[PDB]
Parts: C-alpha cells; structure tokens; sequence
C-alpha cells in the first residue's frame, strides 16, 4: 500500500 | 563457469541516495548534480495519502519544510517544482560524487538492479525484471520509497525505476524518474490490480543458452520449429510472443553455443508440453525468464 | 515485502580492488592500508603451475617482478611475502578508501557476497554460501581469481574469502585471506574433487520462516519432534545436523513468527520424508539452503 | 581451471 507509512509492515 | 543473479556494482550509486523528510514522513531519494528526486506523497499525512491531489498541496509552498540529510552534510533545499509523481528539489552542493547518469524508460523483460534504501542508507543489492504486466517483484518495506533501479552501460548509469508501493498480490509498483508510472498505477493508498502477467519467452531462452554453456545438454533434442509453429505453443502457455526482433537478440547466444535459435526453440516447446521432468536447470526446477539475453552474455563474458 | 537473493552494497570494497600482474600472469588483489593480497599463483607460469615450487619461485623473483595498478596509478611494491597460499605485498602508498575490516575463516553454510572482479575491475556482485563440503558455486571465469567474499557488519567489512580455482565439476574453490584454503585443496593445476555436498539445515528452517513472513502456512504441521530424531530422518535425507545453539541463532525469527524451532522442524521433517507435494515456497520449487538466519532478519528488516 | 588470466590471450571456460 505504498511504502510510507505502513511503520508497521505491509 | 557457474550462473548467478548477478546485480551490477551499488557503490557508484551508493554515492547518490540521500534521506529527504517533509513534516515527519522520511523516504529516500536520488541526489545528482545540484537536484534531488524523489516520490511526491512525503508531504502527505497517512490522512492525506487516501486521494491526495498533490497540485494544491506543493503550492502550499514552503521550501524550508524540506529536509534532506546527505550523510554528514544537511543538504539546504533552494526550489520545490513537481514533474508528474517526482520531486525535483532544488539543493545548495551539487553531489561531488556524481557520475555519468541518463534517464531511460526500460520496455518489459529487460533487467535492472536494485539498491535498497532505508533512510537515505541501503541495506542490501538485487536485480529484478519488468514484468510484462509492468510489476516488479522485488523486496520492498516501508521507507523503501525512493530506492532506484539501474543499469550500468559502460561509463554511463541508466536509472530506471523509482520504487512508490507494494501491491495487495504482494508484488510492487514504481515509475521512471520523470515520475511516469508503468502500469495502470497511482500515487493513492488504495489497493491496485496489475493486470495479467506472462512469463517472457525470449528470456527463458536466454536462460536455456545460459545452462548449455555451463555443460547441460539433457534437453535438447534433433528436433525444431518455425517461429510461426512455436509462437502457437507460446500463446498457448501464457508465453509472450517471440518475433524476428526477439530471434535476432539471442543471435549472440546462438553463435557462442552453435544451436540455432528455433532449435532452442524446440527444446523449449518440448519442455513447455512435457514439463522439466523433474530435472532441474541451473539448478532450478522452474523456467526462470529474470535473465536477458544481455545478462547472459554480460555474467558469462564479463565486462 | 518480498524476498530476493540479496547481496551487502558493494561500494567499500570496490574500493580495494587492484590488478597483480606478474611476467603474463595476471589476477586481482584487495588493497587495505599500504598492503596488497593477490593468490601466491600469480607469479607462476602456465607450465609451473602443473608442479610448482612456491617458495623457490619467490627466492628468485624479486619486487620489481610485481605490477600492481589500482586504477591509473601504478603502485610501487616493497616487499614479497607469502602468507601460506596468498600472497601479501607491501607498497609505499596505502588505500585511502581501506575501511574498517576484519578477516574471517566463516563457517561451512555461512553466506557472504562476492565481488566479481577482472582486470581489478568490478563485473558484479552475488550472494554465496560455503558449501559443507567446503566448495562455493558462483560464477567464476578466468581473470576473476583473487576476487574476494565478505560481510558487511555496520561499518566493518568482514572478508571471508579469496577465489583461487573451478574445479572439474564446475563448482569453485578459494581461501581466506590468511591463505588457508577451504575444505581438501592445493593451488596445484591438477583435477580435484571436493566430497560429497549436503543441504545446510539451519538456512532451510530460516527460509520456511522468511515464506511464513510472506504469508505461507500450508507447510506448518502442529505435530512435534526432537532434535535427535529429526537430525535421524535429516540424515536419512543428506542433510547438515542441527544444534541446541542453532535453535537459539533461530530464537529471534521465532520470535516474530511465534513459531517455536522444533514446531518448524516438525514442518521440514513432512517435507523431506514425503516432498513438497507440488507447492512453491517464495516462489522456489526446491527447498533452498543459501539464505542464513541473518540474512532472513537483514533483508526482511532493511537492516542499513 | 585455475582462473588467472595472461595480457593478450585466453589460455579458456
């Protein structure tokens, strides 16, 4: 989903 | 001898990644000459991120809420201009480390490297392959953004990807550096489908010259094709299509090994209809199609 | 979120790369402050090398028979010393880009990365594991011996390995920069063959455990073992041993899956005795043993 | 082989 910001991973 | 996914040098780039943080959203970007780039939702809040219409936002100017961080050096911020889903961001030094870099949009199939980035510092190296569905599946956490993709011709530096999302299927989605997205994809924090995707014949054949070469011969056979014949079995199996364009990319690879491109192609039609019985090439069970004709060449002479 | 054979950047020992040429014979060398390691073969000759005498040839030569170039600088050499099997050359100048380094003998099963080198000029960078039977297959071709393999831990770079040779069955052979080769090899241009290869137990568990991160479960079974009896089938099978300490190397993975070791050997112990069943895991068809504990967490935390 | 390399030749795989 995007990477930021997702912090906890996607 | 041997065969590897081998990724080009990382240090040459190593050299232009840079850490820009707008408010308290960080993500990596790409620093040459007195310009760095990088993708245009660190603005955004989480809240923004959800159909943000980013036009508006960047003329709520403010050059000084632009903090880029060059290692030791703060890199000042003197302009903030927006091509497509890139920032281009105005800075104080032009990177003494800068090499020779053009801009290049890759068509599907053809290879680059990755550098992976995590607050303007990188963890590690691989390569990945555009997918004919354009997705590439590489490896990708949060604060990956802005992580670039490359290839090294020579002297020059071909960057070719700048990374933005991973997808709901897992995989993940990026743009050129004039921030012009391959696939049907968007800036918005929403779940995307990619399409279709079909395994790339012309790099599947690149791989079977790759193994003759490193002495396995259990798959081929007196037999072979025309294209026409073999473009059928090809549609068949959600191959791509393989052309005179795609015959004549492989000619190097038909002249260091002596097979005939449409006998290879025969080969690879038997394997496609009985399946690897087994057996494994290059120490792989599966058709691997992540190698270009290029690569083969490049991996098994050098250079 | 996916995973990739990763190698560390490369940049730092890019670096340290030189050409040595000796008469026509011509390798690569890491440079590192003011001293030079190339394989002690680079000033044997073609008909030497089926019998050479190693500490003979370097009584007779002298330091003027080695060309080192980093670059477009020639470097001026001031000393000829053999270190076992590798070769260490002072010269006047030392590497202004020598980082903080070390020199490890790792372990059978270790991973590292290679930096492919010909005519002291990076071709590129892969990952690597050292076989159990102490054997490395890479891609390696000629003009690459000397090229080196490391670790990158903060901002040491751990240097593990020297390339040296490819042995008849197509696999490679090398040393550690102290010059002591791997496994039961001589710098001897005479056929050798390594032993029979195992797959490395701890990196499968690790890999089972990076797939679980990326959402594969269909290979957990809720059944138990023992390390002794599992290491029995895992003999059966060709397979490395496993240890106590190995189980606490995996801790940390176990901790973020909430999969207990034993609870994931239980889950190999079904793979190896009944196959795979026709399933893909990351996307191989084959069980993979070339990712390390480390390198599951490193990759899949984006460790720099 | 032993992959060492010459000046101008191959001496190979």
């Amino acid at each position: 989903x995007l990477q930021y910001a997702v912090r906890r991973e996607x | 001898s041997g065969f590897r996914k081998m990724a080009f040098p990382s240090g040459k780039v190593e050299g232009c990644m840079v850490q820009v943080t707008c408010g308290t959203t960080t993500l990596n970007g790409l620093w040459l000459d007195d310009v760095v780039y990088c993708p245009r939702h660190v603005i955004c809040t989480s809240e923004d991120m959800l159909n943000p219409n980013y036009e508006d936002l960047l003329i709520r100017k403010s050059n000084h809420n632009f903090l880029v961080q060059a290692g030791n050096v703060q890199l000042r911020v003197i302009g903030h201009s927006m091509q497509n889903c890139v920032l281009k961001l105005k800075v104080d030094t032009a990177n003494p480390k800068t090499p020779k870099y053009k801009f290049v949009r890759i068509q599907p199939g053809q290879t680059f490297s990755v550098l992976a980035c995590y607050n303007g510092s990188p963890s590690g190296v691989y390569q990945c392959a555009m997918r004919p569905n354009f997705t590439i599946k590489g490896s990708f956490l949060n604060g990956s953004c802005g992580s670039v993709g490359f290839n090294i011709d020579y002297d020059c530096v071909s960057f070719c990807y700048m990374h933005h999302m991973e997808l709901p299927t897992g995989v993940h989605a990026g743009t050129d550096l004039e921030g012009n997205f391959y696939g049907p994809f968007v800036d918005r924090q929403t779940a995307q489908a990619a399409g279709t995707d079909t395994t790339i014949t012309v790099n599947v054949l690149a791989w079977l010259y790759a193994a003759v070469i490193n002495g396995d011969r259990w798959f081929l056979n007196r037999f072979t094709t025309t294209l026409n014949d073999f473009n059928l079995v090809a549609m068949k199996y959600n191959y791509e299509p393989l052309t005179q364009d795609h015959v004549d990319i492989l000619g190097p690879l038909s002249a260091q090994t002596g097979i005939a491109v449409l006998d290879m192609c025969a080969s690879l039609k038997e394997l496609l209809q009985n399946g690897m019985n087994g057996r494994t090439i290059l120490g792989s069970a599966l058709l691997e199609d992540e190698f270009t004709p290029f690569d083969v060449v490049r991996q098994c002479s050098g250079v």
